[PDB]
This record gives C-alpha cells, structure tokens and sequence, in this order.
RNA sequence: GCUCGGGGCGUGGACUGUUGUCGGCCGCGCCGGCGGCCAAAGCCCGGGGGCUCCGCGCCCCCGGCAGCCGUCGUCGGCACGGCCGGUACCCGCGCGCCGAAAGGCGUGCCCCUCGGGGCACUGCGCUGCAACGCCCUGCGGGCUCCCCAUCCGACCCGUCU
RNA sequence: AAGCAGAACUGGCGAUGCGGGAUGAACCGGAAGCCGGGUUACGGUGCCCAACUGCGCGCUAACCUAGAACCCACAAAGGGU
RNA sequence: CAACUAGCCCCGAAAAUGGAUGGCGCUGAAGCGCGCGACCCACACCCGGCCAUCUGGGCGAGUGCCAUGCCCCGAUGAGUA
C-alpha cells in the first residue's frame, strides 16, 4: 500500500527517515502519490521525495495559502493532542526515546524499582485465580 | 591546538622564564657550565651509552600530565565512577582523590560490598552523573607511597636472614590497611545514606542487556 | 584574490538577478584568470602509445 | 639499539621454510631449495600458495644475522687456544663444544669456558658427552 | 619564479580518501580525468 | 529500519507463513553460517510471487532434466515443499565443505507445527509476499500448488495439515482471553496498594 | 536539493576573439550541470556548434548559480526537449508540474533514461519558460495541481486518507 | 568473591566473529570481521574501537591447572554499514571461529 | 686497602608472556566560526500588477525585517583507537625556588592598553618511564603428524611448443 | 566466412602472477622485495562471497524460451488494440 | 479516431549425455534502466620497520687487527632465453 494519497491539505505525516529525525510535520501542498510538501510551525519548509515515509491517522484542519505563520496560528488552536500522540495514537516514536534515557544512573535505579513493585501484585492477582482454580 | 598555542607561537617562553631567575642572581650558570662536573678515568670499554641524569626529568613530568584531563574526560573529587575493567568491575564506588602514580584511590565501605581501598585505572571508569558528597572525609592517610605491594625478596622482616617460602608475589594485605580503611569508610557511608537506595545499587552491578547499546546507554 | 571578486561586485550589477529568468547575457566586465597548473597522473603507463 | 632488533627477528620469523616443489609426492626429489628453471612452472611464475621464492628480502637485520637467539653470535669452539679469542668479547660472543672433540677435551673447554663467563651451551654438550639425557 | 617551480622532482601524493570517479571517461561525463580548477583542490585534499 | 528478527542471542523460530521463498532463505542460510540454529515451520504455506505458469514452468524443466539419461546417482528433483525449501538453502550454504554441512544441519523444516512449541513463529523483517504487495501485483503461487502436481509428499500432508491447525488454534485463543483478564485488573490492583509513584512513570516509558 | 541534483546553470561569458570594433556577444542555452565541472565543456559547445567561434576564443566571463524561484511551491515550466534515439534527436514537448529547477532536471532525465534510453551524450533542453496554472495545457501531472489551486475540487476526492488502511 | 558483585554472568555485550577480511578470491587473516548483535548502524561501530575482546575457549588438556584458555584481542576501528566491525588479535583467532559468538567489553572505556 | 664467605642494612637484577604511558604515523565519529554566491529563501509591515473573472486562491515584482539555507573555499575545537618506536649526539630536555601533583614564580619593550598577548635576552651534560607472573615447583614455548577452518589449487615436474 | 590466411600502427602474451570477468595464457585493473597498519583500483554489496534485503524514480507479469555485466559464449527481417 | 516514435514484455526463436544469469533463488527484485550516499576491495598506493642492489657521502695518524672493513644516504628490486 504505497501510503496515504489525496489532493487535500492538512494531513499531519510521522518520520521513517528524513534528516531532521524527530519531526511531525503537515502537508501544505500536494504534488503527486510521492512528493509533498511538508512544514512544521517553527521550522525549515522542504518538498522532497517520500516512497518511505507514511502519513498518520490524524488530520488537522488548515486550508490553502500557506505562509510559515499561517501554520503557527493552526498549531496554537490544536495544540493539545500532540502530547497524546507522542505516548500513543499512530506515533509510538517519541515515547520510545525517552526509554534510551533512562539508562543514567539515577533513571536506572528508578526504573529497576518500578518492576520490584510490579513483582508484587502479579503475586497478589495470581492467588485470587489460584483460590478459585483449586 | 588551543593548549599548545602559548608554547609553538612562543618557542619556550616557560623555559626562558627559568634562566632569566637564574640570571636574576647575576652571573652564574654560563661560567659555572663550563667548569661543572666529572669526566676521565673510565671503566670496561668505551662506555657509549646511556642514562640517569638529564633524560629523567621531561619524561616524569610527561607521564604525570595524562592523570587528568585527558584520560578523565572531567571527573571532580567525589564522583561515583563504573569500574569497567579491574578485579572489582561492575562495582559502582566513590572516588576519593588521584595518585602522582595516576592511578585511583576509590573505596567502597567494605561491610556493604566488598571493595577494598584499592588502585584502579582511569582508563577504565564511566564517569556517571552521581556525585556523592566527600566533604569531610579523610582521604589524606592513604597516599601513593601508601600503596607499595611488598615482593619476594626475602623474608618480610629487616633483610639479610635466611628466609622460608610462605611469601605472597602477586598479592599481600597488610596488616594497617585493614585497620586504617573503616575509619575512612565510616564516613561515607553518611553520605550515601542521604540520597535514597544508593548503597543497595552500588553492589548489584551494571552489565548490558542483548538489545543494549554501549553507545546509545552513556551515563 | 578577494579584493578582485570585490572589484567586480562593485562595478557588475548586470550579471545575477535578471538573467536566470533569460538567455544570453550583456555586457560590463570581465574577470582574468591567470593560472599555472597542478598535474597528477590518475591512470598508469600501461597500455596507451 | 641492539634489543629492539633482536625483538624483531625472532618475533617476526622469516622461517617460511624453502621446499622444492613437487617434493612431498617423489621422495628421491629433494627437500633443499632449487630454482624451477622452466617457464612453466607455477612456483616460477609466482604463484601465491605454490611456496613463495627465496629472495634477499626475506632475509633479516644485518646486526640479528648469523646470531643465536639469546643475542650471542655462536661460535664452534674446537680447542683451548680459540677460548682466549672469544674471551675478548664475553657477552658478544658464544662457545660451543666442536662435533670431533671427545669427552675429556671437553672437560678442560669447560672449566676454562667458566672462567670467561661465556657460560651457555658449552657445559650443556659436555654434560650429555659424560652420560645424561 | 618558471625557476621557482625547479621541483624536487616528485610529489608522491596519497591515494584518495574517498576514492576517484570513473578512470573510463573525462571530467564531463562525470570521470575525474582533465581540466577542472574547482575540484582539482578537493582531490588534492583527499591525497593528504 | 533496525532488524527485529534475524540474529538472536537465543530466540530463532522462524514463520515460513506466506513468506517469500527465497527471501527467507537467503536470510535463514546467513544466520545458520551464523551458527545459529533456525526452526522454519509451516513451510508449506511459503508462496513465490509470480504467475502459476512461470513458477511451475521452472520446476517443470528440471523435472525433464532429472528424468532421462539414466544412471541414478545425483540428477534429482523434490516432490515436496519442505525438500524444495531443503534445496534452496543448499543452493545459499557452499555444499562442499563440512562447515556448511554442519550450517545446514541446523535447518529444520517442520510441516504445520512440530509437537507443541507454544512460542508462536514470528515474522522476519519484512520477508513477507503479503505486505510488499500492495495487494495483488499479480499473482502469487503456493508451495503446496506446486508440490501437489509432482507428486507424494504433500499429498500425505495436506490431509494432516488441517488436523494440526484447527486442535492448537482452539488451545491458544481460549488461554488468550485469560491472559488479557490480568492485565485489565493489574492497573486497579496498583492503585489498590496504597498508590504508586515510580509505576506511573513507567507509561512514559513506553 | 542536497548534494546537488543537477543545478541549472546561468553561465556568463563572452566571445573573446580580436581588438576589433566588432565582436560576437555570449549566447546561452540554459543547461543542467554538476557545477563547473560539466558546466564549460557544453558551453562551449553550444557556441561552437551552432556559429562556431572556437573553445580558445570562448571565454568564461564567471558562473552564477541560481537561487528559489517558484518559492517551493508549483510553476509549470515549459520545456521543449532532445533526446538521440537510434539516429539524431527527436521532439519532445513536456510541459510538467515541479518544485524548482532542481526537481525539473529528474523528471526530465528519468523519463529519457527510462523511454527513450539516455546517459550524459544526449543534450539538455531548448528553452525553459513557466506558465500559470489554469493555462498549462497537455495533461497528467498539472490537472491534479490545477483543480485544487483554484478550488472546488481540493474538497474533491478527500476519501483515500484513514481509508488507506480501511476506514 | 572479590571482584565479585551481585548478578551479571553475561558481563558484556555480545558480538559474532563472522569471517576473516576478505576480497571474493582471498583471506587476509591478520585482520577479522566481526559483526556486533545490537549494532545496527556505521556510527554505533565507532563507540567500539579500542575496546578489548576475549575469545575465550575450553580445550581438553589442562595447562596451568586449568582447561580454559583465552586468545586477546582489540577493536581497530569500523567496517561497513551494518555495524561490522576490524579486529586484530595478540595471535590469530582460530578460523573455526567462524560462525561463533566472541564477547566484546566495555574494559576500557572512552566514555 | 682489596677479595671470598658469614653476619648486619638499603636498592632489587634471571628467558618469556601480559598491562599502563610519552612521541611519531594513519584512520575514526562529532561539534563550532567567518567569508564567498548584488546575497537571498523567509516573516511581519506596506504598495502595485497580472492570472483566476465564480471568487476564494494562485503567481510575479519592488521597499523596510527576527530569520537560516544549499553549495564553494578556509580556519577553528573536542572525543577515541590501531600500528610502530621510545626517540642511544643539537628530537626532546634539566641544572635556584615553592607546589603531593600538574604547574607556576624575571625583566624590558610594544600591541591590547580591560582580560591578556606577542617579542628580546647563558652556557654545559645526556637519552626508554609504571606494573604483574614465574625462571627452580612448574610451565610459556618449538617441531611433526592429524582433525576442523581457509586458499591459488589451470594434474606432479621436466621438455617441446 | 573462420578461434582463417596476409599487412599497418600500438600494447600484451611469449617473459605475468596477483585483483576482476563464475571459470579462461592474451580482455579489464595493475607489472610483483619482505612485513605491519592505513587507503583504493578493477569488480561488487540478498545468500553463496568480504560487503547497504540502503535510499530515490520509473519500467517488466513472460504456457511455448521472463530477465540478469565489455571481450563472451550467439541471433535477425518482420509482427502485436 | 488514424498514422507514427521507442521502451520492456510476447511472437518470430527448432537438436541431440540432464544444465546452467556460475548457483540458489529473486516480481514496490536480489530483475531491467538510472540517480544519490555509505560501504566492501590486488603482491597497487601511502606511512613506518627491515633485506640486498645501486647512488651519493663519511670515518685510519698509528698502536685491535676484516678498511676488499665499518657507518650514514635516498631511490630502486617481477623475470624466461
């Protein structure tokens, strides 16, 4: 299925390379199932060759003319399910970089603490199933 | 490049301080250069060769240089160290000061795990982002002459007795090393009890995981 | 070597703009090259007269 | 100077080891090296696996050539009168008990060899010449 | 300064890091060989 | 992107489900010389992209070139799917040297599924004929449509096949639907010990 | 684009020939090169072909590069194209939707190389002159563009997005 | 023990010793391959130059009363896209070697 | 006064293997600056025009502007490692003082005139530093065959050609 | 017509391995002391087989021979809604 | 709607020991054309160490003697008849 493709503005696209490699970006004007130009609200406007980079389940609404404010504005409105987005809802991404630091000492001995406590009710739950069991 | 600027757009400026002191007696090492030292009488053959004297002197101060900086990558007093390599690799310890050997004197309260006072490398450790607090802690005892393991000369006593074999080459404990580190110890233990849960994690040991970077992982 | 790429971006005015959207050029001025030569042989003795 | 270089030979090892071709399968062919005179021959043509050519290239620091491996030149020692040459170098040079001497001729190399200090494989051939392993 | 060139007599230059472009064709068809002032300079600087 | 599937510090079974043939065995012969030791099942459901007629045609000439001028003694061709996909490896791995004999007696072919691994086979790093199709882009031709129109093995396996499918299918929904049930209470039974802290750090680390 | 793609080339030069009053004056066919490298051999041959002056008395005034014009965005430049095909060179007017002058080379140079089997002996172009949106005329790649700049028609067809996948 | 801790058996990350440099035609044994587990790209290879390598090994005969024996190495520096990695040895590993696993340390760390 | 041995004290030397380091050579990834290419994408403000003539919108140009860009050139900074060697006559460097240490400590001159900088000013002597094992108990090792790995294997050489 | 017979120029083989062309005396790359370390050529990078199942943009669906690297292991007139 | 242009695919295209893009296999290729990076890679190239040969030095004033010696150079080294 080679990505989503269309003729409307407004449908936000998720990285699977580029440079840039964080990155969430709108397509602003559409130029064939390939190219798109894509924009993001405080930085560099590219229209570049996309075979390999596919589009997100959410659409955000912005219609033609498109300066680089114009997108800010839409941005500011929106805002909001950004955060969401990044933990899960089609990204899954942004939260995984987060994962890598996390390994730094302090961020380790945390995260080691989270499974112990996790250990615990396992044990807990297992012992209601097992009751009933036998 | 930036370091070494001073001295190549210069050409010694450091080393024409030193004579202009001498100088700054009067009149000296010029007359006395020439009149110095010994010479003639020699033994076996032509004696073509080599050092003490002179050729000593840059190489100590050479050596001395890489102890900080750049092996250390920074690196202040009293910051947790990963040992990597050495015996007590995979120990998370406290580094109480640097060496003129250049080695490091860290200790890990010997009770908790078993770390004694020990040198290890530089070369070795990852510099984490934990700084445990060393404030008043005597490092001071334990020196580099501190540190002298004792060899298979003879007999551990005075010198010139006949000796038996129950020596120990490649090791020895002394004796006052056992006594002298839980004093030391005592008090870092203070500090490592002010954050939470840090003298339990110091022993449990940090190895990478299948899927794990080295890279991705740094500290 | 700067200051001849600066004289001609003094006198020229008629060389950048205009031109992309067009063929051919006018007039103005006209940069000398005077150089020697650095050779370095890429392909070997074999097989050539 | 000399210590590095000795380091050098013996490390390294240029004992690639010379062996005639087609030796391995006609055994009246010998070992010893000798150069294929004809065209076509693979060793000649220098093919790589065929046993590569003796050349000067090979060979090995001037100072390391005709040297033992404890850094002694070696030196076959026939009788009592060539002990006094090689006690002019000591360290440098080596004595080593000849093939054609017998066991009591030996004996006297030996003690006298002791005497230089150019104590090493002198005693050693003596001492199996008497009756030893 | 034609006796200010009265070399040493060779440069023996490295071979390139990053390698050459094809050997088979001229600075044109996208070879390395012939004329070229601009990246004649970024070759040399591969022959460190 | 990074390979999920491939090498593995122990962890290969392989899925040979709607693969494509010489994709997979390619990437399986490189991990057997890796000295790992592979498990390909369900090696009859492996499809070959193409037109019937040209994937057949292939297997058809080779029929011919195995069948005349006889002696016996080497010429031969495979009935069945699990020995073609035997061949293909054996075609990758250099077949005339011991360590790739020992490579290649790491491979296993398991038909349907072995005796209960109740690890699923996971797919290989897109390996797969469905998905690099955008559905269709033409045909594609089985394994087991080929093997059926050469002779026994597949027709003893097809009748198996099924018998094997549909008893583990029943098994593992039904543990499923218990194993999904401990984690619909577990977020209420870490609440439930007084709170947490340090766990609700743990959906930020997604 | 990065590490080039082919930039267009707007190469200035003269005619150098002899302090006579007369004088030929450079002409330009607008060519797609690698930088200097590719940019002199052709420009003195556009000259030599065609009129003949020489390559010593072609002279190479300086070279310009070109900077952002169609702002990103979509013109739709009118090329009028040459490509050798077992004998000399045949017609071809394609007149395509592009981003900018690098972007215009590919999609001139991939439909050669595929088609009409091309490598660097075939020539350029003859001219290159954008046009307006509804204006463009022949077909396949602008009509898309063309009915969403003025509108209606952006609102058009907007069903493919979720629906990718099944929605 | 001492130099004894609280878990890790495994002490490194893994790695592969695939084959020795090559061209199609010849082996250069002197320098070894060696692909990374977990190395996925050019510039995570470069983190492991300069660390040290153990092939590490079991034999039947004892030596100085132990059947473990261990050949020494260290990183050289990178090798291709795919986190492949050059190796030079004290003596040359074994080439039955190729297909097995060798252990790549953290021991001296840059970082 | 010396020498052999013993007594008494201090320094620590025995093949070979290993690790730390200084210097040289080479690679390695990453970060930063300036200029070129009238500089301008760019954004806000302002003005006019065209196209669209269904209007949004699209385009084009010009003046003020955070801004950041692809390519060319150059300089600047880091972080690591391989290999070789330990520099055995001018490569490097010490010779008064303090400072574990590294390191710094004269003076005049001039630029900066701040922080600091550059620039001048004596002669001799001389080229390897840290550590571990053991030398004997015991053992590193060398060499041959074999097995496994790997490879040119144009059949082995000669001759004719 | 010929891997043919005979000239002209030049390079090779003969006097040439090594690397490449699966394989090949002559083609391609390059003339070769002995080694360590670096870096390339030719030619490659799915696996064999050292090396991107890398990115980009097209084309191809081949039941009467799908296609796949100069020399080179052949191939054409002519036909296809 | 018609006539063309030229890509790949199809036809034309039929041989004998069974068979060869070298093999396996490959269909958003691992195919075919092409672009862009990264990367792989000869006894080649570089740097260092080292051998002989050649070249240029140098050091005998005797009383350690190879002075056809010793020591410093740098470049070079395939090799049949």
């Amino acid at each position: 299925m080679p990505f989503k493709r269309f003729v409307e503005i407004g449908r936000v696209a998720l990285v699977n390379y580029g440079k840039d490699y964080g990155r969430l970006v709108v397509i602003v004007d559409v130029v064939d199932q390939n190219r798109a130009l894509v924009d993001a609200p405080d930085m560099v406007r590219c229209q570049i060759n996309f075979k390999r980079l596919s589009l997100t389940d959410i659409k955000i609404d912005i219609k033609r003319v498109p300066k680089k404010t114009t997108l800010i504005k839409a941005m500011e409105e929106a805002d909001v399910k950004n955060k969401w987005e990044n933990s899960s809802w089609g990204k899954k991404l942004i939260v995984q970089k987060r994962r890598a630091s996390l390994n730094d000492f302090d961020r380790f001995k945390v995260m080691l603490a989270k499974i112990k406590r996790g250990g615990a009710i396992r044990q807990e739950l297992a012992k209601l199933k097992k009751t009933a069991a036998a | 490049m930036a370091p070494t600027s001073k001295m190549a757009l210069g050409i010694k400026r450091a080393s024409r301080s030193h004579t202009y002191h001498r100088r700054g007696l009067w009149a000296i090492k010029a007359k006395h250069g020439g009149a110095l030292p010994k010479a003639e009488k020699p033994a076996a053959i032509a004696e073509p060769k080599f050092y003490p004297a002179d050729d000593v002197k840059p190489r100590t101060v050479s050596t001395r240089k890489p102890h900080p900086t750049k092996l250390r990558s920074t690196i202040t007093p009293g910051t947790v160290l990963i040992l990597l390599a050495g015996r007590y690799m995979g120990k998370r310890v406290v580094f109480l000061k640097q060496l003129q050997s250049g080695l490091l004197l860290i200790t890990g309260p010997f009770k908790i795990n078993g770390v004694p006072i020990r040198r290890v490398n530089q070369a070795y450790v990852i510099a984490t982002s934990t700084k445990v607090d060393i404030s008043k802690v005597n490092v001071q005892k334990f020196d580099d002459k501190y540190f002298a393991r004792e060899k298979k000369t003879r007999a551990k006593k005075t010198e010139g007795e006949l000796f038996e074999s129950d020596k120990e080459a490649t090791k020895n404990l002394p004796d006052f090393k056992k006594d002298d580190q839980k004093v030391i110890d005592a008090e870092l233990i203070k500090a490592i009890d002010a954050v939470p849960d840090l003298k339990n994690y110091l022993g449990a040991r940090f190895s990478l995981r299948d899927g794990d970077k080295p890279h991705e992982m740094t500290f | 070597a700067e200051q001849y790429a600066g004289e001609y971006e003094a006198q020229d005015k008629e060389l950048v703009q205009l031109k992309r959207e067009a063929r051919m050029k006018g007039g103005f001025y006209v940069s000398p090259e005077a150089k020697p030569l650095f050779v370095v042989r890429i392909r070997g003795i074999n097989a050539m007269h | 100077m000399a210590v590095p270089l000795l380091t050098k030979k013996i490390v390294k090892k240029r004992v690639k080891q010379f062996k005639r071709p087609h030796s391995d399968r006609y055994i009246g062919l010998k070992t010893s090296w000798r150069r294929p005179k004809g065209i076509d021959s693979r060793v000649r043509r220098k093919f790589k696996g065929c046993t590569l050519m003796p050349n000067i290239g090979y060979g090995s620091d001037k100072k390391t050539r005709h040297y033992l491996p404890n850094k002694f030149k070696k030196f076959v020692v026939h009788n009592v009168s060539e002990l006094e040459l090689l006690m002019m170098h000591n360290r440098t040079y080596c004595a080593e008990i000849a093939h054609n001497v017998s066991t009591r001729k030996r004996k006297e190399i030996v003690e006298r060899a002791a005497q230089l200090d150019i104590v090493v494989t002198n005693k050693l051939a003596r001492l199996r010449s008497q009756e030893d392993e | 300064f034609k006796e200010a060139n009265n070399f040493l007599w060779p440069f023996k230059l490295k071979a390139p890091l990053g390698g050459l472009k094809k050997k088979r064709n001229h600075y044109v068809e996208g070879g390395d060989a012939g004329n070229r002032e601009n990246y004649i300079n970024q070759l040399v600087r591969r022959m460190n | 992107m990074v390979s999920g599937s491939g090498v593995c510090a122990k962890r290969v079974v392989v899925d040979a489900r709607h693969h494509m043939l010489g994709r997979l065995a390619s990437i399986v012969a490189k991990e057997l010389l890796n000295g790992q030791r592979v498990v390909v099942v369900r090696c009859e459901e492996i499809c070959m992209s193409g037109g019937l007629v040209r994937q057949k045609m292939k297997y058809l000439r080779f029929l011919r070139k195995r069948m005349n001028t006889k002696p016996s003694h080497g010429p031969i061709h495979f009935r069945a799917p699990a020995k073609i996909l035997w061949r293909t490896i054996r075609g990758m791995i250099p077949h005339k040297t011991a360590r790739g004999e020992a490579a290649l007696a790491r491979l296993k072919a398991y038909e349907g599924v072995p005796p209960p691994y109740d690890r699923t086979k996971r797919m290989v790093i897109p390996d797969a004929l469905k998905v690099l199709r955008l559905q269709p882009g033409h045909r594609y031709c089985l394994l087991g449509q080929l093997s059926k129109e050469v002779g026994w093995n597949y027709a003893d396996t097809i009748r198996e096949l099924e018998e094997k499918r549909k008893e583990k299918a029943k098994v593992s929904y039904d543990r499923r639907k218990q194993l999904a049930k401990l984690r619909v209470k577990a977020e209420k039974a870490a609440e439930e010990k007084l709170g947490t802290q340090l766990e609700i750090l743990a959906p930020i680390k997604y | 684009m990065g590490a080039f793609r082919f930039h267009q080339y707007q190469v200035v030069g003269r005619g150098l020939p002899t302090p006579t009053d007369e004088h030929p004056k450079i002409y330009r066919m607008k060519l797609w090169a690698t930088n200097e490298v590719r940019a002199k051999s052709k420009f003195w041959y556009f000259l030599r072909k065609l009129k003949k002056v020489k390559k010593s008395n072609g002279q190479i005034l300086a070279i310009n590069e070109i900077f952002e014009k169609n702002p990103t965005t979509i013109k739709n430049y009118g090329i009028w194209l040459r490509y050798q095909s077992r004998t000399g060179y045949h017609n071809m007017y394609k007149e395509y939707r592009d981003t900018t002058l690098n972007g215009a080379v590919e999609q001139m140079y991939t439909e050669m190389a595929s088609r009409h089997r091309v490598r660097f002996p075939c020539i350029q172009i003859i001219k290159t002159a954008t046009v307006h949106f509804k204006l463009c005329k022949r077909d396949n790649t602008k009509q898309f563009h063309k009915s969403d700049i003025k509108f209606p028609l952006v609102y058009r067809k907007v069903r493919p997005p979720t629906r990718k996948l099944k929605t | 023990m001492k130099g004894r801790q609280g878990q890790r058996v495994r002490l490194y990350v893994r790695g592969t010793i695939l084959g020795y440099k090559r061209s199609k035609s010849n082996q250069y044994e002197n320098t070894s391959l060696l692909q990374i587990e977990g190395v996925n790209t050019k510039e995570e290879v470069g983190w492991y130059a300069g660390k040290r390598i153990a092939y590490v090994y079991k034999a039947k005969t004892k030596s100085n009363d132990s059947t473990i024996r261990c050949i020494w190495g260290k990183v050289t520096r990178p090798h291709g896209n795919s986190g492949v990695v050059r190796a030079k040895f004290r003596s040359n590993l074994p080439p039955t070697s190729m297909g097995k696993k060798v252990r790549v340390f953290m021991y001296p760390s840059s970082i």
